[PDB]
Formats: C-alpha cells, structure tokens, sequence
C-alpha cells in the first residue's frame, strides 16, 4: 500500500530518466541526419546546375559549329555548281574548235 | 509518526504532481521526434526529386549533342567528299583550258 | 389571358426548380475536374520520379561497371606483363640446364 | 419584370449549355491525357526494369571474369615463384661445378 505506493512512484522516474535520455540522444541523431541530408541537398543541387549549364554552353557551341559547317558545305556547292557552269562553257569551246579542222 | 506519514503522502501528492508532468512532456517529447521523422522522410524524398530530376535532363540532352556530333560528323565527310568532286572537275577544268589555249595557238600558227 | 401569366409564372417557377438543378450539378461538374486535374499532377510527379528513380540506378551502377572495366583491364595488363617475366626466367632457368647438362659431359669425358 | 424574368431565366440556360459542354469537351480531355500519361508509366517502368536487368546479369558476367581473372594472375605467380626457386639451384649447380674445375 503504502511502501509500495513511495516505490511505485520512483519507478516511474526510473525508467523515464532512461528513456527519456535515450531519446534525447535519438532526438540529437535524427536532427543531425537532416543535416546531413540538407547537405546533401545542396550538394547535389548545386552539383548538377554546373554540370548541366556545362552541357549547355557545350551544345550551344557545338550547335553554332553545325550551322557554320551547314552553310560552308552549301558555299562549296554553289562554288562548284559555278566552275561547274563554266567547265561545260568550254566542252563547247573544243567543239566548235573540232568542226574548224573538220572545214580546215 | 503519523504526522510524518501524512507528509509522506504530501510527498507522494507532490509526485502526483510532478510524475504527470513528467509522464506527459515525454508525450511532447515523443511528438517532437514524430515531427523530426515526418520531415526526414520528405526530405530524402526532394533529394530523389532532384538527383532525378537533373540526372534525366542531363540524360535526355546528352542524347541530343550525341545526335548532334553523329549528324555533324556526317556532313564533315560529305564536305571532304565533295572537296575532292570538286577538285576532279577543277583538274578538268583547268585542263580544258589548255587545250583551247593551243588549240588557239595553232589555228593562230595557220 | 391572366391564368396564361400565372400559368408562365408557375412555368418560372418551374425553372426555378429546374435551373437550380442546372446551377448546382455544374458545381458537381465543376468539382469533378478538380479531382482529374488533382490526380493528373500527381501522377506526373510519379512519372518524373520514376524515371528519375531509374535514370539514377542506371547511372551510379553504370558507374561500378566502368570502375570493374578499368580495374580489370588494369590487371589484364599486368598478367601479359607478369606472363613475359615468366618467360624471361624460364628462357634463363632451361640455360641453367643445358650447362649443367654438359659441364656433366665433359667432367664425364675428363 | 415578368418578360425580362422570362428572359433572366434562358439567358441561365443558353450560356449553360455552352460551358458545361466545353467543359464536358474537357473532362474528356483530362481523363484521356491521364490514359496518354498512365501508358507513359508503364512504358518508362517496364523499361527501366529491363534495361536494369540487362546491367544486372552484365554487371554479374563482368565481376565473375574478374574474380577468375584475379585468381589466374595469383596462380601464376605461383608458377613463377615454383620455377624461380628451382632456377636458384641451378645456380648452385654451375657453382660448385665451377669450383670444382678450379680443383681440377
């Protein structure tokens, strides 16, 4: 009753000052691992933003040296359908000179 | 003593006191972890967000610059290949040029 | 005729019953795409971390096998390397033999 | 009063009739882009597994070649130790017969 009673109330103070200790290591740990975490974050978020603008810059100046090249490869054709137009210009040049020495 | 009984079971009233505020900022403690876990959980699930998030777009545009270099590379030989179709009719050219050149200075010596 | 006016009016009043039910299943309607476009988001969001979820997998294992390549490469040219050492001593070890085998002769010959 | 109410009361339908059959137009939509998405992760989830399992077994086949590999290297250094500590006899061979031409 009594005794039992002044017992059964250190009991409870007992435990609690081992549980409540054991979590405030828990509670500690936890806030720590979101720490970790937040880091973590940051990292990963700052990570990928460089190495995704490196890819950006790199398309964008690989994307320009294709329209550079587009155009050059367009250039030489129009270049070579020109000597091309005068080439044939002068296959009528030998021929007119060939019927010559046919008339002698 | 009786008197010291009764004061014990002051004491004992007193820990009625204190006991319940005991018992229960552990039920305020043990929410605050709740709390703590509630965020944990949603945080490693952003984290999965955006590790996912940049990986695909790094993924799904390093396979346009890959497209990129392939139909790049292919027109750098086609330029190559029409260099050299263009230098062939150039020797021809050139080539025709000579002819009609002497072609002249024979009739010219007639 | 003053029961066609009372008569349109109970025809109102019938309108009254009736657009009232027009009104409100609009605010059923109304909710009903709510609750789409409620799930639509979501679920592009499971999309996105599942393929981000994925993409991720791939990526860091991808990563380990490279790693693998490397080192095992790394030591694929150390047992070719190892393989002529090997070779350069047992050159010497069967020249070890061929001396011993016929300082023998000739102590024998003696 | 009474024809403006007889008109207040069809002004309620007529536009009725035309936002709800939008918006019926819409529902439609939702729902079907919902179907065009729900494929989408099927497609991206059936994928995935497969194209992981394909890293798997790879992953799997490779690490095997090494381990068969790194224990073949080992061996051979067995082998080599083996006929390298027969070789140093053999030193000791021409050895004493090289002393042995100096007692003639």
């Amino acid at each position: 009753r009594h005794g039992d009673s002044v017992r059964n109330s250190k009991i409870e103070i007992s435990e609690l000052n081992r549980v409540i200790q054991r979590l405030r290591s828990e509670i500690d740990n936890v806030k720590k691992q979101i720490s970790n975490l937040q880091q973590s974050i940051s990292d990963a978020e700052q990570r990928g933003e460089n190495a995704l603008k490196d890819a950006k810059n790199k398309l964008n100046d690989l994307e320009d040296a294709l329209q550079q090249a587009k155009e050059d490869l367009a250039r030489l054709l129009r270049d070579y359908q020109e000597l091309m137009n005068t080439k044939l210009a002068l296959d009528l040049e030998i021929a007119t000179y060939r019927t010559l020495l046919e008339g002698e | 003593l009786t008197t010291e009984i009764d004061n014990n079971i002051e004491q004992i009233s007193s820990y009625k006191s204190e006991i319940t505020e005991l018992r229960r900022n552990v039920q305020a403690l043990e929410i605050e972890l709740q709390s703590q876990l509630a965020l944990k959980q949603s945080l490693e699930a952003s984290l999965a967000e955006t590790e996912g998030r940049y990986c695909v777009q790094l993924s799904q545009i390093q396979a346009q610059i890959s497209a990129l270099e392939e139909q790049l590379q292919q027109i750098r030989a086609e330029t190559e290949c029409q260099n050299t179709e263009y230098q062939q009719l150039l020797d021809i050219k050139i080539r025709l040029e000579n002819e009609i050149q002497t072609y002249r200075s024979l009739l010219e010596g007639e």
